RNA sequence: AUUGAAAGUUCUGUUUCGAAGAAAACCCGCCUCAG
DNA sequence: GGGGCGGGTTTTCCTCGA
């Protein structure tokens, strides 16, 4: 069932990328993907956005029992996503799940949008 | 009868859309299962339905028939192929409804004389005494060939914007490029022949006189389908089609060629044509092949160069 | 009808853009299926959308109509082709919305006597009584020739900086070079003719009077497309264009010339035109060819030198 | 309009630079598609961006305007062409931002009465009410002539050392030699004319008064581009330039001369100019040719000797 | 021996990633569908490691984790990382390329291991800075 | 394959030239080559470096037991001793390799990748033995 | 036939180099940027070969490498060398000069081949003396 | 001639505007092909 | 008789709006 843990970590990555970029476009592309090409392109582009936030020190890992979290600073707003970001192995195992069923991209997109919406509402 | 299998190559195309979601227009896709050494893979591949082709064929037949003076219905002169289905449709044209079952044939003939499209295309009338007529042309779905271990088809989304001086303007369209193959059947022998048992009703002599012209028009209407005048979104997304392989068989008995999903599908259909003529006691069997991708053909086939020669030979 | 196929050679080009990532401006790219001696392959190649060509054609038509005294819409006077889609446009222009289906024709005429752009390029109104008018000019995506095994196209990124005396200014621009090909179609027999079926409505006499001028303006407007006045980023990235091959066919029956993908696409289309005229019972079929690369043409074909001569011949 | 095509010969050149790797300074290179007797090929050739040419032209225009008393912006007085893009520039100059769309014209006029550079080269303001103004001068990349089968261009690296008495100082510089060609366009009929649609605003009388001087300065500013005062690294790598061929066309209608890629591009453009004037119903078409390589020109063409005579004739 | 080769390739990819601070080569390696893509990454990562060796920012060492284990020290942007294990030999690269010519799966396996090594080291380094 | 043997012998030549010169510049030029000119220039320049090492007796062919004897090349550079296992290319190998390059410059990248792998493994082993001593 | 001409020119350059013990003519040939430099070397190398022929220190022979191959024996400073192949004809020199008038690249190709022949022969001769 | 017979989800739209990788730097100090 | 040595680059900016 680690499949759900992998999907949850991918959803956290998408939610961090959405909150930092203030753009739903990558989550929309991920949730509407019909091929491994579209999913893999979004996985790169969202990690490239997260990499810029890391280099600017606007995205950082933290703890908030203590739970792992990711702090995101965007346009003077502060957000905190609870959970881990995916590992390289999670991306590889998720891409294998997508090669079997692109449904998992829709599931991760739905979770990512739920995380982002709850944080934006708060 | 006439049977045909045709292979197409289309690039940067969007002809058959589907239900729009949000601000996006989506293409029509179907699932396929591909065999690999590791196992099986499920892939979504674009397709084109068999209703747009029928609509294009009927429109072309209307255009050709109105030039030669053949009768055309009022609602069919306008590109609205409702046909003589309900009472409201019959009211405009001016045809009395069938009385009972025994009179049904008569009604058919009357309809068969007031609209050519209702004859070749076929019609259905719902009511107390329904009448039926199966279409004389049969078309199938356009699906790209599943040949080898790779599917030569893609599907991407394109982003478009409209410019305004007072912003207060964004849409997306799906485009594809595949290698399509499709097959069709036509029975020119049954044209202008009623399809209901009974006794002959006055007015069949006109149908006998018009049989030749109707057959010629029906054969001529295939040129539009074989030339690529189907689908929609041609104003701004006009595609680029091309012909690769074509096999057409003319016989006097039921027969169909092999699907164009393999690289060698002409030799098989020629051998099967010979074998079927051997068993069904046929007399006429002719095959015309157009080859552009350099695949193996066989022996005993006339080789053409264009589609116009095919239509001329079919009419002859 | 007037159907044309044109080949262009463009170097250091960026006329069409898409969404940008970071400090990089990207060029539109599309997948293409190409045939090689080893089979079929899928590649990603830069392309140019046909909407830019349509916008350039409509702007040139607006300019010509304003110069020649033909009516031009208020919103269309400014280069904003929203046409009559929304209610705000109708309120600005001052045209009442259609009441029922029977009034739709009247509304169409009211739209058709005020803006030539709506007449030529078609329009849409959505509401209780939707009104549709298909464009009379059809274009497609601009794709480089898929000849041989190597695609003659290339794309790269270029580095640019902005100067400043107090650093606190760096961007990248995508540039492509290719040999583009595209085809177009224009049916001049339906210009200034209503499309919605109905009864006669006052005001058609003016349309009949202005039909000749509208057709002449529509034919003249093709000069901008055939010359190379289209696309954006022309202020600092002006491209180098050079015509290489052009085929134009004037017919009274539907016809489509071969795409400019193979080196021999003029002889084939001329032979196909002759056979199509023979088989479809036509009465007019003329061809014009402009050649600057020394490829095979054929026999009994008019040869021109520039594009202005072609435009004059089409007008005459 | 004034449209020109110019050919230059440059040796031991490095005016444009790109990102550096290690101790090597690289020269800008771009892909080009070239036609040979064996087909089409792709090559990598050094090029020069058009932004440097635009910067040189704008600097010369600044100098001329300051000498002739025309107003020059505060930030544009220093050679930093940020124009009025950001809010800091507006605060420094002292111009209030536009409030709504209806005020945009006023803002444009306020920008247009303070800096000639914004008027000629256009500008952009992004915000609640964006304001756009397209440049009135259009340039492109400088590409060597793609004549024959061999490209007349070469690039190499050179070795340099810095002397020091206490070693603890080595670099490489890229140097190119080629025969460059480029084209330019300038429409002087829209100088000192507002582009945003709206109502009359006080201050247009001053623009009408200064229109002649602005046009004269814009025409004079082309001397720097036609002479060879552009590019960087001129302190130690001063290039050797020599004019070879120049064509200038003055028309009242849109026109584009042929690129300087073929040896015969003057006769062709003169014939095309004559036919375009005939077909487009023009009223003015003049041509000037400067030739120093003894190639075919034609008949009935004015022949000049230097560039200053051309500038004087254009001014008169 | 196949697992040892894959582990040494994963160590090379992890060292190259930690030194360059870029995942791009590991992404290319794990998504490879041809021997061309794998071989290109094997060159480019070794070229990055070669620069780190010449700058003395990448060095082989031993570390006590009570026996000495072979390790590679990496200095990048003032961060210090230590990857435990050997770098691949020329024979390991050649035998790995032969494994890739049979099945490109081994590139995905090495990429997954390399990303795991890099992630664990980056997490530990961020935790020590926060304390 | 004989093509792989040729590429391996070219890689040994590049590795010997790199270890003797202590410069990666020729291997970098070889692996980045986009023309036969660049490849051929490196093949000359590396053999010219190897020729100097031969004349100085700092480059010599030998056999080494790794229990059968394998052909090897000993290289002495700056007081470091290196041993590359394998043969150097013949004139026929250079000519056949240049013909392979005229068909596909990919083979220069393959030889460069192998040469850098040989040199890196030898340099790592030499540094480890110095740290232990 | 172009490769055969280049190979015969390379044999001439290798014979001239082995006989003179000087690389100077091969260096001049491989660095040539004009037909003048190439033609001057073609004369000077043939003039060296002519002296070796007159002294009977350069001779054509056949050698079994089990079929007989054409070869050139060269005696220089008590060393014996054997170059396998033919020397160029007058027609080969003329056709080679026409190739050089089209592209000086062929001089670099012949120079690279000549140096390869000479290096292989010098290496083999030094190894036999050490044994 | 089969839950079969009879049907287009089709029409209308620029990701446009603007911005020099620029400044500094020696491959140079020593050599007869000679009797 | 088949050369030697010292050098293998430093800053500054990594998109703005609908």
């Amino acid at each position: 069932s680690e499949k759900e843990n992998i999907i949850g970590r991918i959803a956290n990555l998408l939610a961090v990328g959405f909150l930092y970029s203030e753009s739903p476009t990558l989550v929309d592309r991920f949730a509407n993907a019909l091929s491994k090409e579209a999913v893999t392109k979004v996985l790169y582009d969202v990690q490239r956005i997260v990499q810029m936030g890391i280099d600017r020190s606007e995205i950082a890992t933290t703890t908030i029992k203590d739970y792992p979290a990711v702090n995101v600073n965007s346009s003077g707003a502060k957000y905190t996503v609870v959970g881990y970001l995916p590992t390289s192995q999670d991306i590889e195992d998720f891409l294998r799940m997508i090669e079997e069923d692109v449904y998992y991209a829709r599931k991760a997109g739905a979770l990512a949008m739920s995380i982002a919406n709850r944080i934006k509402l708060g | 009868m006439i049977s045909g299998s045709v292979r197409f190559l289309v690039n940067l195309e969007s002809l058959n859309g589907v239900e729009s979601i949000g601000n996006l227009t989506k293409h029509r896709t179907a699932p396929v299962v591909l065999k690999t050494s590791t196992g099986y893979l499920v892939r979504y591949v674009p397709v084109i339905s068999g209703e747009a082709l029928a609509h294009a064929y009927q429109a072309s037949l209307v255009d050709i028939a109105k030039k030669e003076g053949l009768p055309v219905g009022s609602l069919s002169s306008q590109y609205e192929f409702i046909k003589f289905s309900t009472d409201e449709a019959l009211k405009i044209e001016g045809i009395k409804e069938p009385k009972d079952y025994n009179d049904a044939r008569r009604f058919e003939v009357e309809v068969m004389l007031k609209d050519v499209i209702a004859d070749v295309g076929g019609f259905m009338y719902a009511g107390g005494a329904p009448v039926r007529r199966t279409s004389r042309i049969k078309l199938g779905y356009m699906i790209p060939a599943l040949r080898g271990d790779e599917i030569p088809a893609q599907l991407e989304a394109q982003f478009h914007v409209r410019f305004s001086n007072k912003p207060v303007a964004i849409f997306n369209v799906e485009v594809s490029s595949a290698l399509y193959t499709f097959s069709f059947e036509l029975d020119e022998d049954l044209i202008a022949v009623p399809s209901t048992f009974g006794e002959k009703v006055k007015g069949e002599e006109e149908l006998e006189r018009q049989k030749a012209k109707r057959v010629k028009s029906a054969i001529k209407a295939l040129y539009s389908l074989l030339s690529g005048n189907f689908g929609g979104k041609r104003s701004r997304f006009l595609p680029s089609m091309k012909l690769m392989s074509l096999v057409v068989t003319k016989t006097d008995f039921p027969f169909m060629p092999e699907p164009a999903h393999d690289d060698d599908y002409i030799k098989t259909t020629i051998m099967r044509l010979g074998k079927a003529k051997g068993v069904l006691n046929g007399n006429l069997a002719k095959a015309y092949v157009i080859n552009n991708e350099g695949i193996e053909v066989g022996e005993g086939v006339t080789v053409l160069s264009t589609v116009e020669d095919l239509v001329v030979k079919l009419e002859e």
